[PDB]
């Protein structure tokens, strides 16, 4: 009964599971998850510049100087703008704003 | 890619403490086998220990030189490996790298950090005295005149030496600092040519960020 | 009081990964949004229990 | 634990030549050696792993060999930027030890140590100290000696020696010796002499000055 | 799978081999053990790194509002964004599956090639058991085992010695 | 053919074997006949079904008709270029998927056959001539119990070992 | 490669086989020489022509831009046009680079296979009438004249003809 040499491969306690075309739920000794599912859940400054918070002002409301919106009268640089879906403080004196959406796409630049 | 960066080096009283941070950036396939390796200047490299990846149990190994004092830990949240050094001794003075294998299996250290230096002494941070050095009074007979700076008494290293705002520096030799009586001494030599001096005048500039001193001494002939 | 290079309505992303499933509408430099619940590359080989 | 003995600690050679560092293990580490380069003022860079196996993106001129205890490392076609430190490291068992290091220097035609003397500054003289400076500049090769003589007689205490590495452009070295003493002791003598023995000249290079 | 080695003729893995993806086990009178073949391991790793990299690099490349008179335009916008979304999600999910398949087979192949290398080296100086093991017809000490491993094994050296034993 | 078995050293298929995709043909004194290996056949089928299931499932999630005025022409063309564009994308995807996969499927079967053959060979060993046609000639005599042993892959070597090897050598 | 022939048991290529992708080197008393296997070569080339043609035909029909202009009141529309043309451009760029990369991996494996397969077809004929060295070469127990060489290369090699001579030479 003679001397012996063997070839083989690694094994470990890995629970890691991957799918393939031929086969699903395969366990592998090592894997990398490339999809990021998690976020800090906070609204944040962006590249060290804070966003412009409109609060209850509409874009229109702020640009017109709606009285409630007076706290936005002077503002510094912004990385992005934050608007509610339905801001209370639009145009107090009722009316309309033409090309409003184009003006918003402009404010985005 | 990976790009390890380390931070937190300084000067401590022996018996003291320090905490070094090696942070990791980049996409990678492995956090495992993060190692600390130090190099006392002029000496070889010495392996302090490593800590492993979460999946491998956060296990840790140490050189018996520093074992029981130093502790390796990682905060994944800030994605840093910390080396917490306690009861610092004189021979702990060195520069410190974190280093890493790229693979799953540690065959070699692929990724290094840029290094950061820690010092340990009882010596208190001390400002340098810069004396300019004038050549002989017997008049320069020569094809080239050489003159230099002497920066003495400072602790700790480094000092930064620029001739004349670095306008004229080349054909300059700065010989690294030496330890004489608990505090360092440095020096440098610029060789100009006979036309260029004293006529065009040159000055020596010396920064010691440790004591905050920045100082200038222009070199003058004696007579 | 926060900092990010990437922002969604749900929150901010800091990641080294190529893709995110977190939100469609994102400002800043951000990983590719996808509809996937999971994307995982196998790197190692099959784990085959021994005898 | 495990000891790694790397020789030569220093080796000189010239462009295009082939250079071999050795590394010796106190145990048998099998095939777990690795080889690193350190350029000056930088972190190490991995060159070879598994002893004989080139890391990704490495010049083919770098080679490595050996097993168990005896190990070799070779730069086949030498190059300007190759003259730096190299280290082996044993990753076989903790602690993962390193070799002593190998400094590679580029071969050069021998050179003349231009030598300069510097009596202490009046600014320094007023502070109670006196430091006198000999600068030995631009000379090959690096083995050199300096004696300080005071009124012709030798002196021991207070000598500070400092060296440079091989210069990038000229491939030559330099040195500074600072003799340091009291203002008291200093004004207490007459003529001060700095004498540099180098291989270059037959006879020692003497720069002295009085008052 | 494809090359028939992993979960192949070689029936299982080695929890005992911790240093590599692929390697040797031997026993002789000098001793017994696991040894990773570090070259093949690292090379495969480099390959996989290249793979995942290329997946990242190739993939590495605001809203708008509309009025109520802008129903077709709005919808055109939506269909576009959604379209591109569907396309990229498809590309990702697919790329991941296919490359996974390729990856497993790559490992299998690596094993097979290693085994083959050893076999073709040892020739008839050994019995080939078919479990991934070869039993030697001559005495193989640690030097000989390493010679097999490091690719240098000497056939003519052990040749007739193995012969006689294979025969008797 | 990538693994070199189908249209390989096995030069052609067996109309004879109707019971599965891969299998055996034995000839001994009792008789001569084809037998399928149903585990291999079924496992490959399960693999393939998984494959096509994937190339279906992935491709699932359109065209809404819109109308445009004559002053709207830029819009209209944009809209057209978009729907046409997505269409060309998905058509490309489907076509490529099918070609690529098809290649993989054939190579798959090929590998499977190679694997079956090798799994036999690494078992039989010295006990047989290896004819290079995908067949093995026996040095010893194999009863249908022995054949069946090979087919389910038990086949103890020692009991036929010497009884072969003598007849081999002399 | 993946099949272990190229940079495999055959350690390197031959500069002096100019007649094809794969083939034979022989030596015997009346001489030595390189000879290509034209069948398998032309076969592989046929595969490759198919491959590139597949790429080209498949990528033939796809998205092109046509020029448009938008006013200062049209900015949203303009950005939409851009984001679209850009989106398709990006998509197809991904298709081209990925398809080339993938197919390249596959082409190199393909050849590896072709060489392997060649070796295997020769060996499985030659059988035990030769030593398999493992450098990719076979040593002959029986003397092999050029007619037998050619008979190996063209597939027709007769084992039982050389069987006894080879055996004889082998066992003593
Ligand atoms: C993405 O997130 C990571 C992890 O949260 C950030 O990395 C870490 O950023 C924090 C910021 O709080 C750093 O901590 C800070 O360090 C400085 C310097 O020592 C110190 O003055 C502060 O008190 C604080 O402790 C931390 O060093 C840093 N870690 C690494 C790995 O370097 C990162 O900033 C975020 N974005 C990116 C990629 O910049
Ligand atoms: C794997 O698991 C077994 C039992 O669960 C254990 O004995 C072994 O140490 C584990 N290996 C590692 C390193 O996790
Ligand atoms: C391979 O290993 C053997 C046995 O240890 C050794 O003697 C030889 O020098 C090595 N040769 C090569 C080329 O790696
Ligand atoms: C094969 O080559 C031989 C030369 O040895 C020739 O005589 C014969 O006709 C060829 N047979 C076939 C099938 O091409």
């Amino acid at each position: 009964p003679g001397d012996q040499i063997c070839i083989g491969y690694h094994a470990n306690n890995s629970t890691e599971k991957v799918d393939t075309i031929l086969e699903r739920n395969v366990t592998v000794t090592h894997a990398k998850d490339i999809l990021e599912k998690t976020h800090n859940g906070k609204l944040c400054k962006l590249n060290g510049i804070p966003p412009l918070e409109l609060g209850d002002c509409s874009i229109a409301g702020w640009l017109l100087g709606n009285p409630e919106c007076d706290r936005l009268l002077s503002v510094p640089e912004w990385s992005y703008i934050m608007e509610k879906e339905n801001p209370r403080d639009g145009l107090c004196y009722p009316g309309s704003f033409n090309d409003y959406e184009e003006l918003k796409h402009l404010l985005s630049s | 890619e990976v790009k390890l960066v380390e931070s937190g080096g300084g000067l401590v009283q022996p018996g003291g403490s320090l905490r070094l941070s090696c942070g990791t950036s980049g996409f990678t396939l492995t956090d495992d086998y993060m190692t600390w390796v130090r190099q006392p200047p002029g000496k070889a490299l010495e392996w302090l220990g490593f800590i492993r990846d979460r999946a491998n149990g956060y296990t840790t190994e140490y050189s018996a030189s520093v074992k029981g004092r130093f502790t390796i830990s990682r905060d994944n949240s800030q994605s840093i490996v910390y080396l917490q050094m306690n009861t610092l001794r004189v021979e702990d003075s060195a520069t410190y790298y974190c280093a890493r294998p790229k693979g799953y299996f540690p065959y070699a250290m692929d990724y290094w950090g840029q290094g950061t230096s820690v010092i340990v002494s009882s010596t208190k941070t001390t400002a340098p005295s810069v004396y300019p050095l004038a050549p002989v009074c017997g008049d320069t007979t020569g094809s080239s005149v050489t003159l230099g700076c002497l920066v003495k008494g400072y602790f700790p290293e480094p000092v930064t030496l620029t001739w004349n705002s670095g306008s004229l520096s080349s054909g300059v030799h700065t010989f690294p600092a030496v330890l004489q009586s608990d505090l360092y001494t440095l020096s440098s030599s610029v060789t100009v040519t006979s036309s260029t001096w004293p006529s065009q005048s040159i000055t020596c500039n010396v920064a010691h960020p440790a004591s905050s001193t920045k100082v200038d001494k222009k070199i003058e002939p004696r007579g | 009081n926060c900092e990010t290079k990437c922002q969604t309505p749900l929150g901010a992303i800091n990641t080294t990964l190529p893709f995110h499933n977190v939100h469609p509408l994102t400002i800043g430099e951000c990983p590719k949004y996808v509809k996937s619940e999971k994307l995982v590359l196998a790197t190692g080989l099959r784990n085959v229990p021994q005898i | 634990d495990i000891q790694m003995t790397q020789s030569p600690a220093s080796q000189s050679a010239s462009l295009g030549e082939s250079v071999t560092i050795t590394c010796l293990a106190s145990q048998t580490i099998g095939t777990w050696l690795a080889w690193y380069q350190q350029k000056p003022g930088k972190s190490p860079q991995l060159l070879i792993y598994a002893a004989t196996s080139l890391a990704d993106g490495v010049p083919s001129r770098f080679s490595g060999s050996g097993s168990g205890t005896k190990f070799s490392f070779k730069i086949s076609s030498l190059q300007a930027e190759d003259f730096v430190s190299y280290y082996c490291q044993q990753l076989y068992s903790t602690p993962w030890t390193f070799g002593g290091g190998t400094r590679l220097e580029i071969k050069r035609a021998d050179a003349a140590p231009t030598v300069s003397i510097f009596p202490p500054s009046s600014e320094q003289l007023t502070s109670g100290g006196a430091s006198v400076v000999c600068f030995l500049n631009n000379f090959y090769p690096k083995d050199i000696n300096v004696k300080w003589k005071i009124d012709g007689s030798e002196r021991q205490n207070g000598v500070l020696n400092s060296w440079t590495d091989q210069d990038s452009k000229d491939s030559t070295y330099s040195m500074s010796s600072t003799l340091t003493l009291t203002k008291d002791e200093y004004e207490r003598h007459n003529s001060y002499t700095c004498e540099a023995t180098h291989k270059t000249s037959t006879s020692p290079i003497v720069k002295s000055f009085n008052r | 799978g494809l090359f028939g080695a992993i979960a192949g003729f070689i029936e299982g893995g080695w929890q005992g081999m911790v240093d590599g993806w692929y390697g040797y086990h031997h026993s002789n009178d000098q001793g017994s053990g696991y040894a990773a073949d570090k070259e093949s391991t690292q090379k495969a790793f480099d390959g996989i790194t290249n793979k995942v990299n290329s997946v990242i690099e190739k993939m590495n490349t605001v809203g708008k509002e509309f009025s109520n008179l802008e129903r077709r335009l709005e919808n055109l916008n939506k269909k576009m964004e959604d379209g591109f979304l569907d396309v990229w999600t498809y590309n990702a999910e697919l790329l991941v599956l296919m490359e996974n398949e390729r990856t497993l087979d790559f490992h299998d192949s690596n094993v097979k090639n290693l085994y083959d290398k050893v076999r073709m080296q040892l020739r008839d100086n050994v019995k080939e058991l078919g479990n991934g093991c070869f039993e030697f017809y001559h005495k193989c000490d640690d030097e000989c085992m390493n010679s097999v491993k490091n690719g240098t094994y000497d056939y003519p050296k052990y040749e007739e010695e193995s012969k006689l034993n294979r025969n008797e």
